[PDB]
């Protein structure tokens, strides 16, 4: 990353703050919600009619946590994301066709939630290294489409 | 909003494309699956080789729709109402996608129509091409 | 399009907000600023430093600006037009930057109305934050 | 800059073809022209008030000319775009206040220009290696904004 170690600091202790259960389950759902196309993927869930019905599906919290688990084990890889994601990239490539811009769209939406959750605690420096983290991932994530 | 001089240049153009439509929306998609290869996520029923009958068959169709939306002209949220129903509905096409295929449109007819292609001309096809962007997602949420 | 659920869930979280918007404004300018570098080249005459006077009085004035809007929420073309004018043959902003500002200001509401940013309002904001940037970018070309 | 080995040859075949006098002048002229708002870093240029007055204003002329030689320049260093661009990346941020956008504004008319100029030739796999570079370019001249 072009991570300051002051940027690396910051991003790493917040991370430890975080419950990525709760974090996970909520990125997701508001992924869902915000952004109703993103449910074309989801279809085997179940009811996501309503922002009520998405936020309480237990396969949403599920697969919230999955992704969050993946992200935060690259956070400890903050120097080789790209080495970090790449069997996850060619799989949301070749297996699951998930559009790249997905990967943003979901960045963003978690820096949302941290603001949310932290108030206070998510300053302007810190949302700057967050947004760098979420978009370095973002840019592993979609690099080995093809 | 398209101006009447927009229109003008736009039918003028689309006048010259006539019966190579079919043909010119077929390499647009190509040249879209090539540069941008994250817009091949939604084709993963097609076979996306060169010379794909389905990637020509599709072509027309795209093409079909903006002769269309050029038919309509005033009247492009209701000349495109289904087509916007079902992007929104059933495809769900992240709309950033949408300034991909523009972007290719537009290298296509720069390549075809050389003597037509002109500033103003590239201007107003791509003022047009974003107004049937903008329809199209104008259902999304 | 803004639902009549979309008017009311803003016109709420807007009216928490209140005599706090001002502070809102800068807080949004200063982390656009911050994680979007690239958003400093249109204030070059600014001191651009935590805490500056001109970041606070223009954060006022965006502030003020969306109270308008919220206001308006029915008539953003009417109730924006002289903005609309102003941004687009004055400031000439790339629209890209509207998105950039709108991002900004969801992250400050979520840190200062935990409660009231749920997601169907954060769906809400987004929508409004959205129509605004269409309605100020709408005289470009 | 994920340029294959027939890639670089693509880009630099082509590039063996033009007059960077003329294109210069045409991706400049055609930017101010598709994109307006563009036109705010140039007015001590005189008129820029319709097509005709753009495209052959005698000062666009000879900026394009300047913009496409820097350009080819980088053709030149692909390896090294970062360095290659790093002086004039400061001048656009510090001095010029330019927007990063416009350079991928510019990008994009460019690759329309090659494809009026070259019809044909200007073939599907040739666009996706000049696509690839304009933005390996606008990367680079954006590199350091702060
Ligand atoms: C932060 C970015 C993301 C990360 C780190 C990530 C990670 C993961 C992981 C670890 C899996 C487990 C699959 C396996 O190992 O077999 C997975 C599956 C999947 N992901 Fe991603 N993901 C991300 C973003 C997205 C987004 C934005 C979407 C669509 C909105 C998406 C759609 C899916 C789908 C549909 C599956 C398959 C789940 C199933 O099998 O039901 N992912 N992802
Ligand atoms: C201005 C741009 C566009 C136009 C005019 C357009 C028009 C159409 C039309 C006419 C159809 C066929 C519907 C039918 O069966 O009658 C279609 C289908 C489809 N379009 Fe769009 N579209 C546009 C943009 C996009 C983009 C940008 C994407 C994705 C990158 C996309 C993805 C699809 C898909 C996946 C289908 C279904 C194809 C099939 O299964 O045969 N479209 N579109
Ligand atoms: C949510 C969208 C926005 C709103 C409601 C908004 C509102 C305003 C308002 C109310 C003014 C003050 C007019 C006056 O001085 O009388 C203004 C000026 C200005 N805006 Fe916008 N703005 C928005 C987006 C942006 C963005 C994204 C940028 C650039 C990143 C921008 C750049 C400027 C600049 C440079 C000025 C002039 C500042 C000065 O010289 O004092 N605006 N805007
Ligand atoms: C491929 C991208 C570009 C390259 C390689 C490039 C290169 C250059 C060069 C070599 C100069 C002259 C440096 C000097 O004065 O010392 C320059 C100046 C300038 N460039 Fe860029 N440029 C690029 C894109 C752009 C774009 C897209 C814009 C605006 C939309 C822009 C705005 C300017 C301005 C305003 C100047 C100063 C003109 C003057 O002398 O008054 N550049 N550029």
């Amino acid at each position: 990353m072009h991570l300051t170690p002051e940027e690396k600091s910051a991003v790493t202790a917040l991370w430890g703050k975080v419950n990525v259960d709760e974090v996970g389950g909520e990125a997701l759902g508001r992924l869902l919600v915000v952004y109703p196309w993103t449910q074309r993927f989801f279809e085997s869930f179940g009811d996501l009619s309503t922002p009520d019905a998405v936020m309480g599906n237990p396969k949403v919290k599920a697969h919230g946590k999955k992704v969050l688990g993946a992200f935060s084990d690259g956070l400890a890889h903050l120097d080789n994301l790209k080495g970090t994601f790449a069997t996850l990239s060619e799989l949301h490539c070749d297996k699951l066709h998930v559009d790249g811009e997905n990967f943003r769209l979901l960045g963003n939406v978690l820096v949302c939630v941290l603001a949310h959750h932290f108030g206070k605690e998510f300053t302007p420096p810190v949302q700057a290294a967050y947004q760098k983290v979420v978009a370095g991932v973002a840019n592993a994530l979609a690099h080995k489409y093809h | 909003v398209l101006s009447p001089a927009d229109k003008t240049n736009v039918k003028a153009a689309w006048g010259k494309v006539g019966a190579h439509a079919g043909e010119y929306g077929a390499e647009a998609l190509e040249r879209m699956f090539l540069s941008f290869p994250t817009t091949k996520t939604y084709f993963p029923h097609f076979d996306l080789s060169h010379g794909s009958a389905q990637v020509k068959g599709h072509g027309k169709k795209v093409a079909d729709a903006l002769t269309n939306a050029v038919a309509h002209v005033d009247d492009m949220p209701n000349a495109l109402s289904a087509l916007s129903d079902l992007h929104a509905h059933k495809l769900r096409v992240d709309p950033v996608n949408f300034k991909l295929l523009s972007h290719c449109l537009l290298v296509t007819l720069a390549a075809h129509l050389p003597a037509e292609f002109t500033p103003a001309v590239h201007a107003s096809l791509d003022k047009f091409l974003a107004s049937v962007s903008t329809v199209l997602t104008s259902k999304y949420r």
